[PDB]
RNA sequence: AAUCGAGAG
């Protein structure tokens, strides 16, 4: 029989690393049906905040307005998604945006020629003033209660160095961007992960002994820290499977064609998660788990 | 024309690395693979986005209808 | 000032029933300037 | 996609006859609703979003004592890229009888496009 | 509106029904189907998406008896909730451990 | 009532050049929500001599 | 409306 208790006995997690952007960990004794659910929720269903509505007031630059709005929608914003609610689309445009669900960013930048530039200068930063527009130039314009709620943490891009646009003297950009909550299954700009995926733990079943110089070349067919030579007997053994990238270079030699079988542990998933910047990868994974549970609970409580 | 904000395949923000890539190519005498690795681009999907960018925006910008030439 | 000479790029105002030419130089091509207006977009 | 159309108000007249049609609005009573596509000189604002039947350029025709508009004829919405005023080479000074209008249409890859 | 019983496919005794779920895809379908196939009372279980361009999920549950397809669906949903709870708790334990 | 074409309607499809009557058949219309192309099953490609590399084909709506 | 030129299957 299968039971939640029998799953709780055998399931375990091995966090290999954890940063503010990337978290590498393991899920053991779980089914692909649930690991894939977690991965799909991380990529598509976990909400984040991105620029959606752009209100241009002037754009005399070479980049056209739709392209510039698309770029401004792509830049990730360091906003905690819980700090704002969801936009009610059915409401009219006047009352649709409010201080609890919309974040206003502005970008006003004019390019003027630098009258102190040296002769023979080819650097645009020395020839012109504001010849480059960066995501850091996206000022945050708090309105209403967010002037107090966001005082602890001002909204800035996760990558202020993103080169939004370039300018030349006389040219200018003046725009407002409205940032709301959305999910990545709608538009890829709301996806909060650079990439979240997994891979089964590789298995390297050595069938016959590889004693001798053959161990030197057999170990040469894998990533450096995967096969080792035993201190006692000159034998090859599997040190670390996680270090193996499955490239089957050993299979390309008929010497080992009947000495090793390459397989996988069909329940040992190595989740690698990277964050765009708005949330930590561990919190992304936690939110995906919670989303699956909450959607199941909504189905349970829905009348049939 | 101008560097893309994100990598097309995975979505990693690579729009803040074009100027650094040029700096590491010019000031440091780094080859393209070394510069891409030192920018943090490991997946070839992310490497291609910077390794193959053309940067036509600079050539577009020389035709300025708002300044005397 | 709502027009720009296509060659010398000097801003010039062209009144109605007036000769369509740059005042500074003799260029008969004028470019309409883009003035400040609200233009909504989707960041998609 | 970029498309340039040429509005040549000098189509009806020929060879030194008076200027029957002048760009802009007359002193008539025309709907104020089409002031959000056209400037006060009967030309479109740069960057506006045009569709089917939206005004493109207003002209005032004395032969009818009325203000008529030319409209955008395409089922694909576009954006005004640039408006070029063209003056004739003749040393006799005239008004504007030709504005060139440039359209920008967003060609996002759709299901059906060829790669 | 979220969950609908397809009457044309349900059985009179209720032991073989078919459910249409809106705004769902493989993510919930595969997990729910795997969890329901852990009930020793269900005979047949699977999920199908009629058209990929529509966000509609179909779940079929046929039981051997002594329960219904609705009861099997409820049990699978609750088991999925508990599975998520144990995953969350173990992940938090290992986070605090570190 | 000039009602819109529903899912219970039938349509006539044709790809030029019409070399034989199998290149003009009746189809039951299934209305999709997304695109602006006509979607065809693969088994009809043998009859229509059609491939999905730029081919377009007509869709006639009988009225009585 | 023709004529010419460019295309698609
Ligand atoms: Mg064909
Ligand atoms: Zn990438
Ligand atoms: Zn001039």
């Amino acid at each position: 029989e299968w039971n939640v208790e029998k799953f709780k006995k055998d399931f375990e997690v091995n966090i290999s690393s954890l940063d503010a952007r990337e978290a590498n960990f393991d899920l053991i004794n779980i089914d692909t049906s649930i690991a894939n659910a977690f991965r799909r929720i991380m990529i598509s269903e976990v909400p984040s905040v991105a620029a959606e509505y752009v209100y241009f007031f002037n754009n005399t630059s070479v980049i056209q307005d739709e392209v510039l709005a698309h770029r401004i929608g792509l830049v990730p914003l360091k906003v905690d998604p819980d700090m704002l609610t969801w936009v009610d689309s059915n409401l009219p445009d006047d009352e649709k945006f409010t201080d609890e669900n919309t974040i206003v960013l502005s970008l006003n930048v004019k390019c003027t020629r630098n009258p102190d530039a040296p002769k023979g200068s080819t650097d645009p930063k020395e020839l012109y003033n504001n010849a480059h527009v960066y995501a850091r130039d996206l000022k945050f314009e708090p309105q209403g209660r967010q002037s107090t709620t966001f005082a602890d943490c001002p909204v800035v891009p996760a990558d202020p160095d993103i080169l939004l646009a370039k300018l030349r003297p006389g040219q200018e950009i003046s725009l407002k961007a409205h940032c709301i909550l959305g999910i990545g299954g709608d538009h890829a700009k709301f996806s909060p992960v650079s990439t979240a995926s997994y891979r089964l733990l590789p298995q390297i079943n050595i069938l016959q002994p590889i004693k001798g110089e053959s161990a030197r070349r057999f170990q040469k067919c894998f990533p450096p820290g995967v096969i080792g030579i035993d201190e006692g007997s000159d034998e090859a053994y599997v040190k670390d499977a996680r270090k193996d990238t499955v490239s089957r270079e050993v299979l390309r030699y008929e010497e080992f064609a009947d000495k090793v079988k390459l397989g996988r542990v069909r329940n040992h998933f190595i989740f690698n998660v990277e964050s765009a910047g708005a949330m930590t990868p561990e919190e992304i994974f936690f939110k995906s788990v919670r989303i699956l549970k909450n959607k199941a609970e909504y189905l349970k409580n829905c009348p049939i | 024309m101008i560097v893309p904000v994100r990598c097309f395949s995975c979505g990693k923000v690579v729009g803040d690395k074009w100027e650094s890539y040029l700096n590491l190519l010019q000031e440091d005498e780094l080859d393209e693979g070394t510069a891409l690795s030192r920018l943090g681009l490991k997946r070839y999907c992310c490497r291609r986005m910077i390794l193959t960018h053309v940067d036509l925006i600079e050539k577009f910008l020389r035709y300025n209808p708002l300044e005397k030439r | 000032l709502k027009y720009i000479c296509a060659e010398c790029s000097s801003k010039l105002s062209l009144s109605r029933t007036d000769a369509v030419r740059c005042k500074d130089c003799g260029h008969r091509i004028l470019l309409k300037a883009r003035t400040k207006r609200l233009v909504q977009f989707e960041a998609r | 996609m970029y498309k340039t159309e040429k509005v040549d108000l000098a189509l009806n007249r020929n060879r030194g006859d008076p200027i029957t049609q002048h760009f802009g609005f007359g002193n008539d009573e025309w709907p104020k609703e089409w002031l959000e596509k056209l400037d006060e000189d009967g030309l479109p604002y740069i960057g506006t979003y045009v569709e089917e039947g939206d005004p493109i350029c207003a002209y005032f025709d004395d032969t009818l004592n009325k203000t008529k508009i030319k409209t955008y004829h395409s089922s694909e919405p576009a954006y005004i890229e640039e408006v070029n005023l063209i003056g004739d080479e003749s040393n006799k000074f005239q008004e504007l009888q030709t504005v060139s209008i440039k359209y920008r249409i967003r060609r996002t890859p759709q299901i059906g496009d060829k790669f | 509106e979220k969950i609908k019983l397809l009457t044309q496919a349900t059985s009179e005794d209720g032991t073989s029904a078919s459910f249409q779920i809106v705004e769902e895809d493989h993510t919930l379908g595969n997990a729910l189907r795997y969890v329901i196939m852990k009930n020793p009372d269900v005979e047949f279980c699977g999920y199908s998406i009629p058209h990929p361009s529509e966000n509609l999920l179909n779940i079929r549950i046929q039981t051997y008896g002594e329960t219904t397809a609705v009861d099997a669906l409820q049990k699978g949903l609750k088991d999925l909730m508990d599975l998520c709870d144990v995953v969350e708790s173990k992940f938090t334990e290992k986070i605090k451990s570190m | 009532v000039y009602r819109h074409i529903k899912n219970r309607d039938v349509v006539l499809m044709n790809r030029q050049p019409t070399l034989h009557k199998a290149s003009m058949m009746g189809h039951k219309v299934r209305v999709l929500p997304n695109e602006k192309t006509l979607r065809l099953h693969y088994a009809n490609t043998g009859a229509y001599n059609a491939d999905f590399d730029g081919d377009e084909m007509n869709m006639h709506f009988p009225q009585n």
